[PDB]
DNA sequence: TCGGATGTATATATCTGACACGTGCCTGGAGACTAGGGAGTAATCCCCTTGGCGGTTAAAACGCGGGGGACAGCGCGTACGTGCGTTTAAGCGGTGCTAGAGCTGTCTACGACCAATTGAGCGGCCTCGGCACCGGGATTCTCGA
DNA sequence: TCGAGAATCCCGGTGCCGAGGCCGCTCAATTGGTCGTAGACAGCTCTAGCACCGCTTAAACGCACGTACGCGCTGTCCCCCGCGTTTTAACCGCCAAGGGGATTACTCCCTAGTCTCCAGGCACGTGTCAGATATATACATCCGA
């Protein structure tokens, strides 16, 4: 059969809420961080551990960042966000300019 | 001892040093590790005794650091406490909004 | 062979005193640990900063207590005051 | 003797019938009284549909019975 | 390099926080608020080290780094 | 007997207080205020002038800036005339309680 | 000696001319009282701060230099009165 | 010469510096580099500072400094905006700016 | 009694400047208080990392550092261009 | 689309009180010398990072049908902006007074330093049962009727 | 509402490694004692915060009136969402090599500490001219035609 459009999205929201494992794939991280920090230095070395805590710092800020635009988007009278959701949250939280 | 004097169960020679060491003042006073001693333990204590509960609520005998990520977020005074911190492998509090729920 | 000193054991010994048959992970640990200093560096430093604010340079347990009611909330301010004078009149009392 | 029909918009319908009124009669009393056409309307009693060929009390409704509509689109 | 965080990755991570209906170029929005967040950190880090005088980034760099922005991480011996 | 159109007579205020600089709320009342509040904590308390004035000036700036993001907010929200949902929203988003 | 009925002293004009200086053109009835509760809690803040200072230099007089680290501890420093 | 800010050509002074940071409870010992180091920053940081204010109040036709001209001087400048973003001056007023589609057609 | 303060010094950096402008005491109190916090920011961060290498005194190293972390890239470089010239015009003499 | 009316930017005298500058004197900063401990330097170990190969399988990528959501046009009635007369309390200005902040002397109990000592806390080893994984059935929603 | 199809939770068995405990050891916490000074206490003086009253007028309050904006209804068009098929690279397991992080021993020179001398900066005092106040005029702009 076929399932209506919104159910499997609010299963995905329960089973995602409880658990606590990360979602971003560890090897294509480590080398964006790697490609990232070779302009500041060069031939730089890194522990693991580093890398994990930089991946958690990572997840956080831009889960945090999510709820707050979805705030934002809930409060104009719409379900779908847009990116001048995350410019408007991220202009009140202070950090852009 | 001194520990025993005052029937705490933190050390107190330890935070004596550690604040002797860490250049906060010229001299340090004979009753102020005692007290902060007693202030670290209540704190843990209270922390300790809401994770413990939390774990006993979901039937396991091991604390988890999901455990202590809801014990913290729960009570309303400790999350205000620890307002800007992130704990590693800690979970979200599972809240939806009223209005995505279907009719 | 480097002697790194940490809050392990006191934390299992409170952890028993208040639930006796539970028991705790390493993570668990190291969050304890790392709790216990950032709550001890901050009553520290604003027990200190007050001291040279008020040109004093000896740190005594009334400089604690106003750090204690500035930094917690009034619940548990206000526990923590009772409990740290019970603990400095049972030690002072004897000898 | 009537009945009770409950609709999606939790507005109950009240209309006289009786045992020998077929689907016809029926559907067409709901599109008389409420401009619905016949088309759009499915009955479930007792948790069981219907043949427009047959009677109402051929699936043993009573009196003040509740069927339920919906509405199809 | 940067194309690396995946859309679905993307999409799990906006999950959690409990979106509905996803859509337009919020993909390629976080891949930029998140390049820009990186960058911050990463420069704190390597300033820390190369204070350091070492050539391996450690835990207690980032951890220190993350310290100074006001956003403190338990779990790390910090 | 001319009439302005309405709109007109504000956006000649909004000038006119964005280009002064001295403050706004009157004296008395606030310093009744201020003396009120501090009663409940302990009684019988002086206060010395230069207090009163830091506390209206900390207090006018916080106001202004709390404003100036319920007006971004209402903006955002396709209207022109802010509510008190906007405020407590801007209030949720900074992270206030 | 014990005072009363304070907050309605922060008047609806001054509220208004207020909301002008930030760049408001349009206010609604019922936004002024919402206010008059916000200000509140504010200052129910700072103050609880500044007698304690009091407190610790055994003193009976609120001085500004007190205002001024109350204020610094919540991060919103401010310039102008020493220190 | 004889004073010590008069060696490194510095209007600040560094033997006050110095004792400001020995008395400071900072360190256990202090260096011999440093006072000079951190005297240069500021002399900078305050250069810095009064010729933007300076040249605001050039604009407004004043030959004296009012904090509105230090407020304007630093907020409308981007890097000393960033630095004093938690910062507050008695007096200084804010920036004359308007939202877009808030102004008359 | 005396009362420190930060007056000659900004008053002659002034006169250095713009030659013939003057300022009000309001605008003196506010410089003076930027100074005293730029100053404790600085040293209490330096004194922080001293301690945080394990390291038993404070040097111009640990203040190059601590204001290459404070202050934002240009006028970072710019002090610390600032900073090295002070030190080895010192030192020559 | 203009034209009368209104608010505003500018030109001008003037008087005052806040700003720039001279003086004397007091205390913190400069000069010469000591000594000892912290930091730079050299050599060595071995541990953790970098690098690569094979495979498998789970996740990623791509294409299609459709329905529910975003957005624009239109009507309405109600709440807020503007103007005016009346009422009211803020603000300026001299006077009294004392409670309380700030500086000075004293002497005293409390904390830093130090030699001897011993046991509390940390590194290393080993052992098992609480938790991870897998197979199975009852339960509970969810879409077409 | 309702009934069948999946999706999910609860139940039971099996195995394995991280936690709890035990043992041996070393350096930091305890004990006893001396010596110096930070601060508590008592006192004295002088200022500014409180209370007071009167007069003025600019500011706040209440009321009419009108019109523009928030809100609900409706229609259209199209952009993600659920699903099935093909493609790919992440991860696990394993093995080799070696750079540099961490210790240990040795040597030197840089800064705290001491005293003596004296000049830079502080409070005090005073003169004067740049800006606020008040007045008068020409220019820009706004709402009815």
């Amino acid at each position: 059969h076929r399932y209506r459009p919104g159910t499997v999205a609010l299963r995905e929201i329960r089973r995602y809420q409880k658990s606590t494992e990360l979602l971003i794939r560890k090897l294509p991280f480590q080398r964006l961080v790697r490609e990232i920090a070779q302009d500041f230095k060069t031939d730089l070395r890194f522990q693991s551990s580093a890398v994990m805590a930089l991946q958690e710092a990572s997840e956080a800020y831009l889960v945090a960042l999510f709820e707050d635009t979805n705030l934002c988007a809930i409060h104009a009278k719409r379900v779908t966000i847009m990116p001048k959701d995350i410019q408007l949250a991220r202009r009140i939280r202070g950090e852009r300019a | 001892t001194r520990s025993s004097r005052a029937g705490l169960q933190f050390p107190v020679g330890r935070v004596h040093r550690l604040l002797r060491k860490g250049n906060y003042a010229e001299r340090v006073g004979a009753g102020a590790p005692v007290y902060l001693a007693a202030v670290l333990e209540y704190l843990t204590a209270e922390i300790l005794e809401l994770a413990g509960n939390a774990a006993r609520d979901n039937k396991k005998t091991r604390i988890i650091p999901r455990h202590l990520q809801l014990a913290v977020r729960n009570d309303e005074e400790l999350n205000k406490l620890l307002g800007r911190v992130t704990i590693a492998q800690g979970g979200v509090l599972p809240n939806i909004q009223s209005v995505l729920l279907p009719k | 062979k480097t002697r790194k000193e940490s809050y392990a054991i006191y934390v299992y010994k409170v952890l028993k005193q208040v639930h006796p048959d539970t028991g705790i992970s390493s993570k668990a640990m190291s969050i304890m640990n790392s709790f216990v200093n950032d709550v001890f560096e901050r009553i520290a430093g604003e027990a200190s900063r007050l001291a040279h604010y008020n040109k004093r340079s000896t740190i005594t347990s009334r400089e604690i207590q106003t750090a204690v009611r500035l930094l917690l909330p009034g619940e548990l301010a206000k526990h923590a005051v009772s409990e740290g004078t019970k603990a400095v009149t049972k030690y002072t009392s004897a000898k | 003797m009537q009945i009770f029909v409950k609709t999606l918009t939790g507005k109950t319908i009240t209309l006289e019938v009786e045992p020998s009124d077929t689907i016809e009669n029926v559907k067409a009393k709901i599109q008389d009284k409420e401009g619905i056409p016949p088309d759009q309307q499915r009955l479930i009693f007792a948790g069981k549909q219907l043949e427009d060929g047959r009677t109402l009390s051929d699936y043993n409704i009573q009196k003040e019975s509740t069927l339920h509509l919906v509405l199809r689109l | 390099n940067i194309q690396g965080i995946t859309k679905p990755a993307i999409r799990r991570l906006a999950r959690r926080g409990g979106v509905k209906r996803i859509s337009g170029l919020i993909y390629e929005e976080t891949r930029g608020v998140l390049k820009v967040f990186l960058e911050n950190v990463i420069r704190d880090a390597v300033t820390y080290t190369e204070h350091a005088k070492r050539k391996t980034v450690t835990a207690m760099d980032v951890v220190y780094a993350l310290k100074r922005q006001g956003r403190t991480l338990y779990g790390f011996g910090g």
